């Protein structure tokens, strides 16, 4: 198998969301194909740095070819130094009765004027939305059809691409994720506590295989990152879900804890493996259980004899400095 | 129902363990980074490499206020030195996502803030970053000397530290073109009596490093593993009187006899 | 309104400096525009122009930028009417140094200091400006520990001994300051002190004790000479080859306790606190941690001034952390090191 | 000037000096080859049995380069598993090797002769007994506890600096069940077993203890190498005797006591002591103690080479001030039922030797660690004393004024601490 990590990201902040105008008209001339606001100009550059900092970067990026989506991937493509492909299949959703009309996205030849050398033409679309707009049922079927075809095109057009980025729209993001996980409809919750795939401004997800060719239809996908937005100076904004009636874009007391894995010697360093996964249970208890890759661990709650400051902007006008003071020191565990 | 499988693909970020109680306010976290010389110094200090014996590290000032004339409130403070940890065991930072005012109702503890929401769906927890580089302050502070009532130090601080032109002219106009008495005490030039100082004090300024070691030495009351015995009491007091009769006369008037430590 | 007042004042002066700088007859490599302007130029005396150049450079460094401060003084160093006056060149070197002190350029600081020491030979106020300009950090220790500085000061010390005894000393610096008056043939305590510091700050403890004992003969009741002798003996005693280790530590404590008696008796409470702090730190250096905590506690409990309390608390925290008493370390942290 | 200036001042102060100024819990932005397992097991088998990696014999097991690729791959491999992985291999090997010897699946002579083929076949034949998938966690905490009963588990200047920077100092807020009574009683069994085996028709102290527990403790002491066993005679291993003999230097405290008395009598009599050679390691304690108390004045006999910087030193008492401490009170040694403490024998009597040794040992660790707590102190003495026995020793030392309680329940050594008992 080649494709083993799928990233999906919502476009930047649209110009029509501002509190006052003059609101600029679509430069592409297509109805609702508006430009990104200054928030989108900054926040797409943030996401480019954030994806560059991960030790699991994408090797190809597929844009929904709307202007806002291709504008969102432009800084990503520049800073990560990766090729961009069109894919209309991951396109916007419009309900059938939209007034005045159902907009159709611009093509490579005109997009090349706005995005010289960024875009590339060696990929035609996998499938395309109905020109008369789509009911939510036909819309969900569109995404259900898309995935098994799309990966079988990607893994044959490209010999070794393992990680891919999709840049797209709130309804599309949620529908792509829910269908990749396999749910009967995209309005379901992920769990009984009521969680859903989030979709605010610049919001990102990660889908990965659990731990020779095996059918994409047989593989099980894990949602390992679910609306990550920490890399945004204004945080997540304009969040949306299929519980909303209107089409998209038309108090949180945070604290930080450090979970430490002390090694039994001073001349050596405990290193967390690259592809690892974290699970926990019982943070409410005095002995939480943690999984970090193959090994199980049991904690202990502790207060630091000082203050630890972490600098996230300094990854390998304002700094997002974290105060760390409470800690969960993890001792190893033997299963019995 | 399986517990959520979160990513560890996350960014790797640096960290600073301050031996200070930094409160949650911006004013506090800002003052704390200013004690290290500003955010430029802190970011640069994480990029230093090479043998730990040579690393300049980060310099921490426990006293760093500024007086009315803009001079440092404690000129002469030798800094606490911090260095990058040679082998930092990696640790994951978790973001805990409480409702407004949960933390205060729990005596500012995150543990109790988790336990007080044991059945809630509002309390998100998610990993945000891995830390693999850290600066710690761990060597002792050097011998500190107070210059607050030393006349020449006050003249220096109030001129070269304040940058006040009235003071700087007054200072340079006072520096002799050539010095005729370089053998005599600087107090003979600097008349100021508002300060108590004994004329036995030459106002000798203090060195930039007194403790040539940052960690305590290994004395442990052990000797290193690697003649007046014949004299009379009168002969011993006579030898002491050769340099200073005052101590010799004091001794003769008080002591009953010497003993060899044998 | 002080930051804006400095900006407004700089803004008034920048105009006057533009009007004086646009006179290219002085600034040798807007043209040769001025001839025969005898004492005033553009309505102000050359003295007032010198004063404006210096005051501007200082206000610029204090409120806006250190490098911009140097650019202004460097223009002053190029102006012939400033360069040609002995009183102005003296003033100009000190104002340059004062701006250099606010930037971490070690080589620049070292070269400025060397220039002033070559000019004002044997001068006491200049020797104190040298050491005070070197009070903190690795940057200043690199200056004093360099072999260049050891050789430079050896040559001035030899030159002073030449003036003191009327004889030729091999490698002595030229006697530029012939105005010396020393009828009793005394040492210069400042030269002998700074030479002891240069050796000490480069781990030459045996050499530091020699020049320090030569100071004891002249100034035995000085706090710093006493302290620097005590610490020299302790460090010396800790080297691999020194037999007589216990005896040397007793000599160390002798001098530290002399410093203690001198500081505690003849000065105010600030110095009393200093005495307790430093003496405690000496026991800590030796490794006698149990005795150190008594002295640090005195620093915390007997006095009111908080500046040294932070240091006493910090070292106590390191001791208690090693002793495993984390709870006391956290009480100290909140009581003295809180922000 | 109108109200608008006052309101603009009030607003600028409200916007910059409000009591609830911008926090960090919100507003978090601040401006300014395939046999590699056979090789690992061969390193474990050799370094566990012979105490060292027997590379010469490992080379004869799995065919590879003369030392180089074996040594390189081993060195590369261990860093991927760390001390945690090494202990997992060592603990599993020790468990397999005791089970194999208990069931006689190897003859002891083959272990001594180091038959790597047989020894590796032992782990081989044992690994055939079980298989599992990488573990996972349930979202309910209790459910994991129902599904699984998870088991819990001096040098150079630069090496000290490296070690001191790696350590974290943290205050424990909570952990698993304290289980104090079982732990205390288990250690009380350790105390009583040690109190038997250290020197000498009934035992009294174990009468009330459950007969099931004794098996666990004698077993733990065997694993921890603290005991040997003839066909029906236990014996202590030399570790308990040696730790008491090395750390309990009471003969030195006896010399220090005499020396303090000589010095006190001389100085009170207005004599002065002259030092011209290095005082011995014992005279070092008593001299620095008297000096540190500010009770002694010092003067120097001047001279006139290197020797001029180290003249003979004179010491004398400052005035009528006293140097001798007040007369000793009857602070009774903690005692109880026979064998109940390390220092109490079977006839119910104080072992004066062991008492002098343990009191010296506990003061020795509290000297260099001012503020040391009873919990930390038990960790350093675990091969000898239970926590209760240290509570007894520390209470006696507080009553004799050798120690002072720091705030937050720590111990700190007073002046004249070497003055415990007369001897030597």
């Amino acid at each position: 198998m080649v494709v083993n990590t799928i990233y999906i990201a919502r476009h930047g902040y649209r110009s029509n969301w501002l509190p006052e105008g003059p609101y600029p008209d679509p430069l592409t001339g297509i109805d609702s194909d508006v430009p990104l606001a200054e928030h989108g100009v900054q926040q797409a550059k943030e996401l480019a740095h954030y994806l560059l900092s991960l030790d699991n970067q994408p090797e190809a990026a597929f844009a929904s070819p709307f202007y806002r989506c291709l504008e969102t991937v432009q800084p990503i493509a520049k800073l990560l130094e990766i090729p961009v492909y069109l894919e209309r299949g991951i396109g916007e959703w419009y309900r059938p009765d939209r007034k005045p009309v159902i907009p159709v996205p611009a093509g490579y030849e005109i997009l090349s004027k706005f995005f010289p050398g960024v875009i590339s033409q060696e990929w035609d679309s996998t499938l395309t939305p109905n020109e008369k707009g789509e009911t939510e049922q036909e819309m969900y079927m569109r995404f259900k059809k898309f995935w098994p075809l799309f990966i079988e095109r990607v893994e044959k057009e490209y010999p070794n691409v393992e990680c891919i980025l999709l840049v797209t729209h709130a309804a599309s993001k949620i529908a792509l994720g829910m269908s990749l996980l396999g749910y009967d409809n995209p309005r379901m919750s992920l769990n009984e506590n009521g969680d859903k795939i989030r979709s605010g401004s610049c919001s990102l997800d990660k889908y990965e295989i659990l731990k020779t060719y095996i059918p994409f239809s047989d593989r099980k996908w894990v949602l390992t990152m679910n609306g990550n937005t920490e890399f945004l100076s204004s945080g997540e904004e304009m969040n949306w879900n299929f519980d909303c009636v209107a089409e998209a874009g038309s108090e949180v007391e945070t604290v930080y804890i450090s979970v430490d894995i002390p090694s039994g010697n001073y001349k050596e360093r405990t290193e967390i493996a690259k592809s690892a996964i974290l699970q926990y249970s019982g943070l409410e208890t005095d002995a939480p259980l943690f999984r970090i890759g193959n090994r199980l661990y049991e904690g202990s709650w502790e207060r630091l004899v000082g203050t630890e400051l972490a600098f996230p902007n300094a990854a390998h006008q304002s700094e997002k400095i974290y105060r760390i003071k409470e800690r969960i020191v993890l001792s190893n565990v033997r299963p019995m | 129902l399986i517990a959520d499988e979160f990513t560890l693909d996350l960014p790797r970020i640096p960290s600073l363990e301050l031996p200070l109680n930094v409160s949650t306010k911006h004013s506090s976290i800002q003052k704390a980074i200013k004690m290290c010389g500003g955010i430029e110094k802190v970011k640069e200090a994480f990029k230093e490499h090479g043998p730990i014996e040579s690393q300049h590290g980060l310099q921490l000032y426990l006293n760093d206020d500024t007086d009315s004339d803009g001079s440092k409130s404690y000129f002469n403070e030798h800094p606490v030195i911090g260095k990058r940890v040679p082998f930092r065991d990696e640790s994951v930072i978790l973001k805990v996502t409480m409702p407004k005012g949960t933390l205060s109702k729990n005596n500012n503890s995150v543990k109790d803030s988790i336990k007080s929401l044991k059945d809630s769906n509002k309390l998100r927890v998610t990993p945000v970053s891995i830390v693999d580089n850290t600066i710690k302050f761990r060597e002792m502070s050097d011998f500190q000397i107070k210059l607050d009532n030393v006349p020449s130090a006050r003249e220096f601080k109030s001129s070269f530290g304040s940058l006040e032109w009235n003071n700087f002219k007054s200072f340079v106009n006072s520096v002799p073109d050539n010095d005729s008495q370089p053998q005599e005490n600087i107090g003979n030039l600097i008349l100021d009596r508002s300060v108590k100082i004994p004329s036995t004090d030459f106002q000798l300024p203090p060195p930039p490093k007194l403790s040539m070691v940052g960690f305590p030495l290994l004395y442990k009351y052990k000797a290193n593993p690697f003649d007046v015995k014949t004299a009379s009491f009168q002969d011993i007091i006579n030898k002491i009187a050769k340099l200073d009769p005052k101590t010799a006369e004091t001794m003769k008037s008080e002591l009953k006899g010497f003993v060899d430590e044998v | 309104n002080e930051a804006k007042q400095a900006s407004i004042w700089i803004n008034t002066v920048s105009e006057l400096v533009d009007i004086f700088s646009s006179v290219k007859n002085f600034f040798m490599k807007e043209e040769r525009v001025t001839l025969t302007s005898a004492t005033e130029l553009r309505g102000l005396s050359y003295e007032q122009w010198f004063e404006l150049f210096m005051e501007l450079s200082l206000v610029i460094a204090k409120y806006q930028s250190v490098e911009d401060g140097l650019s202004v003084v460097e223009t002053a160093q190029e102006v012939n009417v400033f360069f040609q006056d002995p009183e102005r060149v003296k003033m100009m070197k000190f104002v340059k140094l004062a701006i250099v002190l606010q930037m971490d350029d070690e080589e620049e600081l070292a070269e400025n200091l060397r220039g002033l020491l070559n000019q004002f030979q044997f001068n006491r106020k200049v020797l104190q400006v040298f050491m005070y300009s070197l009070c903190r950090g690795p940057s200043s220790l690199n200056i004093l520990s360099s072999t260049i500085q050891q050789k430079f000061f050896l040559r001035q010390l030899k030159a002073f001994d030449s003036c003191r005894y009327n004889t030729e000393v091999n490698g002595q610096a030229s006697i530029t300051n012939k105005e010396v008056y020393n009828p009793n043939k005394k040492s210069s305590p400042y030269l002998y002190y700074i030479y002891a510091v240069l050796l000490y700050s480069s781990r030459g403890f045996l050499s530091a004790l020699q020049y320090l004992t030569r100071l004891e003969e002249d100034i035995p009741d000085d706090p710093m000479v006493n302290l620097l002798m005590g610490l020299s003996h302790i460090h010396r005693a800790m080297q691999r080859l020194t037999a007589q280790r216990h005896f040397q530590i007793f000599h160390g404590l002798r001098y530290l306790y002399r410093y203690h008696k001198i500081r505690k008796s003849l000065y105010t409470d600030l110095e009393k606190q200093e005495a307790d702090y430093n003496l405690g730190r000496a026991f800590h250096l030796i490794g006698l941690v149990s005795i150190a905590i008594e002295y640090y506690n005195r620093v915390l409990e007997n006095y009111d001034d908080g500046k040294l309390k932070k240091h006493a608390a910090y070292n106590s925290i390191i001791i208690y952390q090693q002793s495993g008493n984390v709870e006391l370390a956290d009480h100290l942290m909140e009581k003295y090191l809180s922000i | 000037v109108g109200e608008d200036a006052i309101q603009r001042y009030i607003l600028k102060e409200k916007d910059s000096k409000k009591a609830t100024f911008t926090d960090v819990i919100h507003d978090t932005e601040i401006y300014f080859k395939d046999g590699v397992q056979a090789l690992i097991r061969a390193v474990v088998v050799t370094k566990s049995i012979k105490n060292e990696i027997m590379w010469d014999k490992i080379t004869k097991l799995f065919p590879n380069n003369s030392l180089d690729n074996l040594k390189k791959k081993w060195t590369a491999r261990r860093v991927r598993m760390g001390h945690s992985g090494w202990r997992a291999y060592v603990d599993k090997w020790k468990k397999m090797l005791v089970l194999a010897i208990k069931s006689e699946k190897i003859s002891l002579r083959d272990v001594e002769e180091l038959d790597l083929i047989k020894l590796l076949d032992i782990w081989t034949s044992f690994d055939e007994k079980e298989i599992k998938r990488p573990l996972f966690l349930y979202k309910n905490y209790e459910e994991n506890r129902k599904k699984f009963t998870l088991v819990r588990d001096m040098s150079s200047m630069i090496q000290r600096e490296i070690s001191s920077l790696k350590k974290t100092y943290t205050r424990k807020i909570s952990a698993s069940t304290k289980d104090l009574s079982k732990s205390q009683s288990d250690d009380y069994i350790r105390t009583v077993i040690r109190s038997i085996l250290i020197e000498s028709n009934e035992i009294e102290a174990l009468k009330n203890v459950g007969n099931e527990s004794i098996d666990n403790v004698i077993m733990d002491m065997a694993k921890e190498k603290q005991i040997y066993l003839h066909g029906s005679k236990l014996e202590c291993t030399d570790t308990l005797p040696d730790i008491l003999e090395n750390r309990g230097n009471y003969k030195d405290f006896g010399v220090a006591f005499q020396y303090r008395c000589k010095v006190n009598e001389l100085l009170e009599a207005g004599n002065a002591i002259v030092i011209n050679q290095e005082p011995s390691d014992i005279s070092s304690w008593v001299l620095i103690d008297l000096i540190s108390g500010e009770l002694l004045n010092m003067d120097v006999i001047p001279m006139v080479e290197i020797r001029t910087l180290t003249p003979p030193l004179i010491i004398y008492a400052n005035s009528q001030t006293k140097l001798n401490t007040a007369r000793k009170s009857a602070v009774k040694v903690p005692l109880g039922k026979p064998f109940s403490r390390l220092w109490v024998n079977g006839s119910g009597s104080i072992r004066p030797n062991i008492w002098k040794q343990v009191v010296t040992m506990v003061v020795n660790e509290i000297i260099f660690h001012p503020g040391i707590t009873l919990s930390r102190l038990q960790s350093r003495c675990r091969e000898v004393l239970s926590l209760h026995e240290i509570s007894e020793i520390c209470k006696w030392l507080l009553e004799r004024q050798v120690l002072i309680t720091t705030d937050f329940d720590g111990y700190w050594v007073n002046h004249n601490w070497y003055s415990i008992y007369e001897s030597t």
